[PDB]
């Protein structure tokens, strides 16, 4: 383990002391060749090697040698200068980007204006890459300069490398940047330059970041309409059926606890295409995570419940295929898709709809009672209170959360004469958690012109005054 | 006198490098741990940022009351007296206002980029920038910048519980004072053509020109229910010239080839055909059949890798 | 119980191996004539060969044969094509019909516009 720390110490240090005293014409990069040639020794041990390129990286941090190649990013030479862009994309670790967020922003950005050469831009397209992870004061400063405009602009190019490099710089800007930067990346249209980058068939990994960039920019619901309107949204699912997770789990050694946080809520935010996206990495690196023995992380950060949700609420086969493989690879049972025919539910239903979404604590409270799927649908504040002893309000709130997602996604054909779920659903996603209530007091589209407001709050059960007065409004002015 | 926990707000709130690298060396210098950064995101939390953001601030004797309860970060919004003071086990008022200033101090900074479609918050922010905590409890309940209008003073204290009359009457106030086909088809090879497509699809909409692209999607079996639909659709016509391009096109007597079915189709049409060449040389009229011989005739487009800017306004010169 | 499906795994092994080896216009036929034949010998046991047929469904799909009636429902000629349709007919099992959902869409909706012949329409 140590042992390769002992050997790789003193010729990095004899490296550096050359690079530190040579200031030659070739010699010099010959010496970064030299330190560039044992970084790639480093990287390259099995299950070795990573803390000790951490180790080497922080050798060449505290001897100087950062500042060392900062200064020779600004060399008006071509070869030394590639050869310290090439040794400073290798090195780009968290301790690393610290020092390079505090000095080293605008000599990058003064080489990302130089844009013709390939061996330039292959190295600086890469160490804008790992600097869009540092923070979003880095994102905010490379967006709002002439950072973003270079990896727009190396869209264009055909190099199978500098491509990857640039999907997974806007990638990694998409998830570290914030909201500003992504308003700055989508109204200069960076979600459009990932079309070239989302259908190319010479590399497999390129359209799966270009896919995950463009996923995470969709996302945010300012920003959709956009991304709808660029196209790249239609080509990520027949991507995401064609291919194989363990085929990809294979290739690539997984990401950290604090990446992991960053797939999650592309399962929680109801577009289909970042859903897939989500599942279809969660499920690769599932597979990687039960190869070795730390399959606890998922339960600590939550993604299971998610996968869960994804399982019982699926209108897709794709997504629900990957969430069945990813959670048959961690060690829990896979659940069962739901019947939406939620009026039609027997007790049994209602039995296993509490137990594929965490509401193992209260099924025998609701077998005892004898609640169905229509006393599920017409269930209040009060009956969870005194009958079912479920005190706390905050178990309430989550059960009445749970409630809304499982009224959204419902079959009301048993009960529903006028089409009342489209009419809601055509204002708001979230107006049709009412359809039974607006049904079972005997309404339909022939009969919302004479309803007021206390008979949408007493029968219909509507507790929110603004989706009150939308309704009225709604049946008010374009019914009759 | 204090000065800890203000550096851990200041590393726990960072907007800027300098000071918290400033704070961490100060709490590392010092005999306490240093905090982590949250996670803006707080609809996107689950419970562990949650007991992260209670570990960081103060709160460590309420950290088993929220795991029991199964509070998230949906649930962190939207906290009230009652939860508090009933289901929480915090009864003193004192701990419950000091709970309402770090949840101010939490939605001050927020993302709300999961529920936020019209930019709800810096509507909010450029009034007064301790307007921004009731982002979530005005998106919660459905509305945008386009529904404010018809929003009552009972609805802002009941659903959206904004407790001080002074910021629903400004609120108020605000919102009634100032607020109230495709045309170029593309055929191309499927081995070396589809990068060079998709470049010129990017570059055409650009400047608003409808491109269909996907020709590849109806070989399905498909075999005229949806080309021709495309094609008579289609105002233009842009053949990628691939290295090798023709060359299936070659002794195709049949109608096999789906490029071969595109220019037939093309010709049937009559619509402006603007050749797209990279690198490849111009084949012979004979080899090829003779519905399809009169291609040979039109303006082509030579294509610059390094240049393509002008490539691309010399093309939109040459189209309607 | 486990009898017949070491009688009925080799057989379906061989007739496999002759239909992804043999790519002529008339034994190709045959072995799927043969294939359907075992399988009506398998669907046919009383009480016994539910779980075999299932299993004899499981070793079509775990051998590729699935992609192999996929492909042979496009041949241009009839008799293999309407041999890999009854053929295909009586093996959607529930497993097998995510595969069918996943790839086989698209195919079988292109025999659904074929609908003069009898011996197609009756099996598709
Ligand atoms: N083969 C190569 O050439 C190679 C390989 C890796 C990295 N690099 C270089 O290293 C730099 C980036 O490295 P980085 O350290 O900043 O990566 P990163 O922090 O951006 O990505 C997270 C990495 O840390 C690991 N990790 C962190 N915490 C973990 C945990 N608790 N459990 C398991 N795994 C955990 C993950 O496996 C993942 O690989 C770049 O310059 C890159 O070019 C090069
Ligand atoms: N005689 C025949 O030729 C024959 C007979 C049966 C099936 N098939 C073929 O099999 C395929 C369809 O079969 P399938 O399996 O998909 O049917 P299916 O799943 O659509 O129908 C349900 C079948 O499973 C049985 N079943 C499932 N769970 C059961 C349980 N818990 N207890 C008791 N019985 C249970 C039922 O008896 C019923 O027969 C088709 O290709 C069909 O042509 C052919």
């Amino acid at each position: 383990v140590q042992d390769a720390l002992e050997r790789a110490l003193p010729e990095l240090q004899q490296a550096l002391s050359a690079l530190k005293q040579a200031g030659g014409a070739r010699a010099v990069g010959a010496g970064l060749a030299e330190v560039f040639q044992l970084v790639e020794e480093a990287w390259l041990l099995p299950a070795v090697g990573r803390e000790v390129a951490q180790g080497l990286c922080d050798a060449i941090r505290l001897d100087g040698g950062l500042d060392l190649l900062l200064r020779l990013l600004q060399a008006p030479e071509l070869e030394t200068r590639v050869q310290a862009a090439r040794l400073l994309e290798q090195i780009l670790v968290a301790e690393n980007r610290d020092r390079v967020a505090r000095i080293g922003l605008g000599v990058i950005l003064n080489l990302a204006k130089e844009r013709e050469p390939v061996e330039l831009a292959r190295s600086v397209a890469g160490i804008l890459e790992h600097m869009f992870k540092h923070s979003e004061e880095t994102c905010q400063r490379l967006v709002a300069a002439g950072g973003l405009d270079a990896v727009l602009y190396w869209c264009r190019r055909t190099d199978p490398a500098l491509l990857r490099h640039c999907a997974l710089a806007l990638g990694n800007c998409a998830l570290h940047g914030g909201q500003a930067v992504q308003r700055r990346m989508v109204e200069k249209r960076a979600a459009e330059w990932l079309f070239p980058l989302a259908f190319s068939k010479e590399d497999e990994l390129l359209r799966l970041h270009a896919c995950l960039a463009v996923a995470v920019l969709a996302t945010n619901k300012e920003v959709e309409r956009e991304v709808e309107r660029s196209g790249t949204l239609a080509l990520v699912e027949p991507l995401v059926a064609s291919l194989d997770p363990g085929r990809f789990a294979r290739c690539l050694q997984g990401r950290g606890p604090d990446d992991l946080q960053r797939l999650v809520p592309l399962l929680d935010s109801n577009r289909l295409e970042a859903q897939c996206i989500g599942a279809f990495y969660l499920c690769a690196e599932a597979a990687i995570k039960s190869l070795q023995g730390k399959t606890k992380v998922f339960s600590d950060i939550g993604a299971i419940q998610s996968l869960k949700r994804l399982v019982s609420y699926s209108t897709n086969g794709t997504k629900s295929a990957l969430a069945k493989r990813a959670l048959r690879l961690l060690g829990e049972e896979v659940p069962r898709p739901i019947l939406p025919s939620v009026p039609s539910w027997k007790e049994a239903e209602v039995q296993t709809w509490l137990q594929q979404i965490g509401f193992s604590k209260y099924c025998e409270s609701f077998r005892e009672q004898q609640v169905d799927g229509d006393l599920l649908l017409r269930l209040t504040e009060e009956e969870l209170q005194t009958d079912l002893g479920m005190k706390s309000g905050i178990t309430r709130k989550r059960f009445f959360r749970e409630l809304t997602e499982l009224k959204t996604f419902a079959n009301y054909s048993t009960c529903d004469r006028s089409n009342l779920a489209d009419w809601l659903g055509s204002l708001d996603p979230r107006f049709r958690q009412y359809t039974y209530g607006l049904v079972s007091c005997g309404l339909d589209r022939s009969l919302l012109h004479r309803v007021s407001e206390q008979q949408l709050l007493e029968d219909c059960g509507i507790h929110l005054g603004v989706h009150r007065a939308r309704i009225l409004t709604a049946a008010r002015e374009m019914l009759h | 006198i204090g000065a800890i926990q203000s550096l851990k707000r200041l590393v726990s709130y960072s907007t800027n490098g300098t000071k918290s690298a400033l704070a961490k060396r100060a709490l590392r210098l010092l005999g306490e741990e240093v905090p982590r950064p949250i996670l803006p995101s707080v609809p996107s939390w689950k419970e562990a940022e949650v007991q992260t953001w209670l570990q960081q601030i103060g709160f460590s004797k309420y950290c088993e009351s929220f795991r029991e309860q199964q509070v998230d970060g949906d649930l962190l919004l939207r906290l009230t007296e009652e939860e508090l003071q009933t289901d929480l086990g915090m009864k003193s008022g004192i701990t419950r206002k000091r709970f309402f200033r770090e949840l101010t101090e939490l939605k001050t900074f927020a993302n709300y980029s999961t529920c936020d479609r019209s930019n709800l918050a810096d509507w909010l922010g450029s009034l007064d920038p301790r307007f921004r905590q009731y982002t979530y409890g005005l998106v919660s309940c459905g509305l945008d910048r386009s529904l404010l209008h018809r929003v009552s003073e009972q609805q802002l204290l009941e659903d959206c519980g904004i407790h001080l009359g002074v910021h629903r009457a400004r609120i108020l106030t605000a919102a009634r004072e100032m607020l109230h086909t495709p045309d170029v088809f593309i055929s191309y090879r499927r081995n070396s053509g589809s990068q060079l497509a998709s470049l010129l699809k990017v570059h055409l909409q650009l400047h608003g020109f409808s491109v269909f692209i996907d020709v590849e999607k109806l070989e399905a079996g498909k075999f005229e229910d949806k080309l021709i639909q495309s094609v008579m659709g289609a105002r233009n016509f842009v053949l990628v010239l691939s290295p090798g391009a023709l060359d299936k096109c070659m002794q195709d007597h049949d109608c096999k080839d789906w490029v071969h079915k595109a220019i037939v189709t093309a010709l049937s049409c009559g619509k402006n055909i603007v050749p797209i060449i990279d690198g490849f040389e111009w084949p012979e009229p004979q080899v090829l059949p003779e519905d399809m011989q009169a291609v040979l005739t039109f303006n082509g487009i030579k294509w610059s890798h390094e240049y393509q800017e002008a490539t691309i306004e010399k093309i939109i010169r040459f189209l309607q």
